């Protein structure tokens, strides 16, 4: 055939691959974080979202940190030879490098490191990619004017 | 508007 | 032939930068997943995946400012933060 170029990922396997949208909006009381009112709105525009892009999206709401962990070595385990990609949307409360379970942290490298080139092999040479609304500590942008 |  | 790194091909698109809270509106949601949706079905079908998050970064930089009666937390901004160990270009569309 022709000249070839190498530039852009491949993305016409037969399936896009999976979104996982984890929805954190109420929390066990005795963590003492309040209910993110909203949430619902971004997970049900981002379910819709990435259904129009082909997306096989899967919706979790209200995770533990246990479950968080065990879902994420769960669907790093699975086969996905025929997917493109990979898409990881975490919604929840957080700071730097943390995102929250509804009873307590987890750290985001934990959650990714399930991915690694080395330990997701069906995965290896494919985008991961992970959208994290969480706060990332506590300050604040006061703007300037233009 | 609140914060995470 | 190769290796590769095994921390390659991986993208964070956070909604702020770091050491900086992040903004949710209570009836619209978050502001930055507010942006991110519609950035991406306006312009899936037609621009690479960090054109699609620059134009999510102008979006939630321009268009949202909070209100609120407390005068610590009034009239702030946000800028998401992308995160990039990709190798190669993302187009969601193909062929």
């Amino acid at each position: 055939s022709g000249i070839s170029l190498d530039n852009s990922y491949k993305m016409d396997y037969p399936e896009m691959g999976l979104c996982i949208i984890i929805n954190n909006k109420n929390f066990h009381k005795s963590t003492g974080m309040t209910s993110r009112s909203g949430t619902d709105v971004d997970a049900a525009n981002l379910r819709e979202t990435f259904r129009n892009l082909k997306y096989e999206v899967r919706n979790k709401n209200d995770l533990t940190r246990e479950e968080i962990v065990e879902l994420m070595r769960d669907v790093s385990k699975e086969d996905h030879s025929k997917r493109s990609s990979f898409v990881c949307v975490l919604l929840s409360h957080g700071e730097e490098g943390i995102i929250f379970g509804t009873n307590g942290p987890v750290d985001l490298k934990k959650i990714t490191n399930f991915f690694r080139g080395d330990r997701c092999r069906s995965l290896t040479g494919k985008p991961k990619l992970f959208i994290i609304q969480a706060c990332r500590g506590t300050e604040l942008d006061c703007g300037i004017e233009t | 508007d609140e914060v995470d | 032939c190769h290796k590769i790194p095994v921390e390659a091909d991986f993208l964070y698109a956070y909604s702020t930068a770091p050491g900086y809270y992040s903004w949710r509106n209570s009836k619209d949601g978050s502001w930055f997943i507010q942006s991110l949706c519609a950035m991406l079905k306006q312009y899936a079908d037609k621009l690479e995946f960090m054109h699609i998050l620059t134009r999510v970064n102008r979006k939630v930089a321009d268009e949202f400012e909070d209100f609120s009666f407390d005068a610590t937390f009034h009239a702030k901004k946000q800028i998401p933060c992308i995160v990039s160990m990709l190798t190669k270009e993302l187009y969601f569309y193909h062929h």
